[PDB]
Parts: structure tokens; sequence; C-alpha cells
């Protein structure tokens, strides 16, 4: 979800539906967690650019005295505003910030080679993934880790022809990145390591979370856009 | 009465009526440090701003006479901020009043990236 105002969320869908069509250049993400396959999915028609934060970010947020010069620059570059934010965090008190920079023009493209992975992929083929073998993003209070990185979820999953695809649309759809060595994570009160980072996260389905992947499939256009 | 087209207006939508209430004002006062005539290159900065304990309002940030100002453009009434339809009635006065040849949207507030906003009921 995005947004909170008193006890009112916008979930992602909503979130779309407050969004004109192929108005704004970028929408830049002072928010945790938003740098999501997903979320840039659903607001793929919204923006040319989404620069965002696939994990927590500290709550004195984006750097905007410095990067207001970089956001009103006749040669908007986006990644110059990302690397601001990662510049300043490395060299701040608390050095725990990940960014990244989602050209959505091609999303459909990796939407495309996702589909063509996980079309075909069932509940047993996925409940056989040993989410340690995959870096987690996510440490919400209770939550089990349902938010890891995109690239390790697909890497175990795909050939190795369709893994090359995936890293070939993954580049060009990620045109920019960066994380310092470890995120600092609020409901566990601590900062673990990065060991694996594309930029983006993805849901991985697990077998004792069945009503999150019955809401994600009605409710996250991703879901019928590559399961099935 | 809209302003002239500029090359940019960038739109802040801040969603602070939450735990992120004392943080908006120290990230405002960045921005303002940052907004001189210089950096803002002839673009608009504008924010909508609803915090906690009061109405949300509608503020430009702008140099005049050497220094940064946060101009006051409208108050709203109590209005859910979260609710779309809010969302693109802001958005829309924003970009009728200053058009641009390009237009940048800042969403601060708290995020859960899809997660749905009871994902706490959800976990057995």
């Amino acid at each position: 979800a995005f947004g909170q105002d008193g006890n009112n969320w916008m979930e992602i869908d909503d979130l779309a539906k407050g969004l004109p069509d192929d108005l704004f250049d970028f929408i830049l993400f002072d928010a945790c967690y938003m740098a999501s396959v997903e979320c840039t999915y659903e607001l793929r028609n919204k923006a040319e650019y989404i620069l965002a934060s696939p994990t927590e970010t500290m709550a004195d947020g984006w750097p905007y005295e410095e990067m207001m010069p970089q956001l009103f620059a006749t040669d908007l570059q986006l990644e110059k505003v990302g690397e601001t934010f990662y510049n300043h965090y490395l060299n701040n008190t608390y050095p725990y910030a990940t960014v990244s920079l989602t050209k959505t023009s091609e999303l459909d493209n990796l939407k495309s080679a996702i589909h063509d992975i996980l079309a075909d992929k069932t509940e047993s083929d996925i409940y056989s993934l040993d989410p340690k073998n995959m870096q987690r993003l996510e440490y919400l209070y209770r939550s089990p880790g349902m938010l890891y990185d995109f690239n390790d979820y697909i890497k175990q999953l795909a050939t190795a022809e369709q893994y090359d695809r995936f890293i070939s649309c993954l580049d060009k759809a990620v045109v920019y990145k960066a994380h310092t060595p470890k995120s600092y994570y609020a409901a566990i009160g601590n900062a673990l390591p990065i060991k694996s980072y594309c930029g983006l996260t993805i849901f991985v389905p697990q077998e004792s979370l069945p009503k999150m992947l019955e809401w994600y499939k009605q409710r996250v256009g991703w879901y019928k856009a590559v399961y099935e | 009465t809209p302003e002239p087209r500029t090359t940019r207006t960038i739109l802040v939508y801040m969603m602070a009526n939450n735990s992120l209430n004392s943080f908006a004002s120290k990230n405002i006062e960045s921005m303002i440090e940052g907004a001189t005539s210089k950096n803002l290159n002839g673009g608009n900065l504008i924010v909508y701003y609803a915090p906690a304990g009061s109405p949300p309002e509608l503020l430009r940030i702008k140099e005049e006479n050497g220094v940064v100002k946060k101009i006051h453009l409208k108050d709203y009434e109590k209005q859910n901020s979260a609710d779309p339809d809010v969302m693109r009635s802001v958005i829309g006065e924003v970009v009728s009043q200053y058009p641009a040849d390009s237009y940048g949207l800042v969403l601060w507030s708290h995020g859960t990236a899809w997660l749905p906003s009871d994902y706490q009921n959800k976990l057995k």
C-alpha cells in the first residue's frame, strides 16, 4: 500500500486510479518499499521513470536541498538524483539506503520475459524454493518474509536461456541502482546486509501465506500478467 | 488565471497524517533551502501538505527578494488525501494553474509496496 491518511491507505490499484495516464515524466517515491516490480508495472502508464527504494528509507527521507537543482535542471538526469540520495546516506550517521530507477517503457518487454518463465509454474514449483537461498528485502512487523530480490527469485526458476533473456530485459528496465552495505528495518530495530541486489523486489509466494497469494491474484495486475 | 507555461512543474504530495508528521516539516525546510531562483531554473515547486493536526494546504515554494518562502495557495477542508479522487483533483488543480512542458511527482508517505494495508490479517 502507499499513503496513510489516518486509518486510510491507498492500495496499489487505488494509487494507479489516483494518477492521470501519461502526464508525469517521473514519480519519485519518498516512501519505503515502492521499488517493487509489481508496483512499477501497475504504474507503468503513469510515468516514464519511477525513482524509488526497494527497502526502507530513514525518516529524514530524501535530501531535497541537494537534489533541488538536479530535479529542475534543463537536462534532467534522474540517475543523478538517485546518486545524490545514495551518496547522502552513504555519508550519514545511519548509512542505510537503497535506490533504483525504472524505465517504464521497458516493462512490457520485462513482463514478457517473466511470463515466459512463470506462466507454466505450479504451486509445487514455487513452494519448493527455500527462501534462505534468496535475498530478503522486507522485514515488516510479524512478516515471515514476503518481498525478495527480483533477480534472486527468477534465477531460482529460470532455465539458463530464460535467465539470459531476463537479464537483458532487466538491464533495459532498471537503468540505475545503488545500495549501501546494509539496509535498516524499523520493525527489527536493526540493519541487515544486502548480498544480492537488482533494485526491485518481488513477492515470493509461500505455502504459509495462502491469503496473501489470493489477494495478490485479485488485486495486483502483475499476477495475471506473468502467472497466467 | 494560470501561470505562464514553464519548463517544469514538480508537485510534492505529502501524506503526513500518520507517524511521519514530525518529519514532514524537516523535509519541507530542506526543500526551502534548495529552492532558490537559480536552482528552480524557472520551474514551479508546489507542495500539497496533509499533516496530522490540521487540514491540508497547498503551498508554492519560491524565492523573492533573496529569501525562499512558503507561499500559501489554499487551505482545504478536512479530506481523505488517500482517496484517489482527492489525489486526482489536487493534481488537476496544480497542473491547471502551473502548466509546464514536463511534470514530476514526488509521492511522500509510508509505503509497503503492493501489500494490502490489512496484511497483518493475511499471515496465517
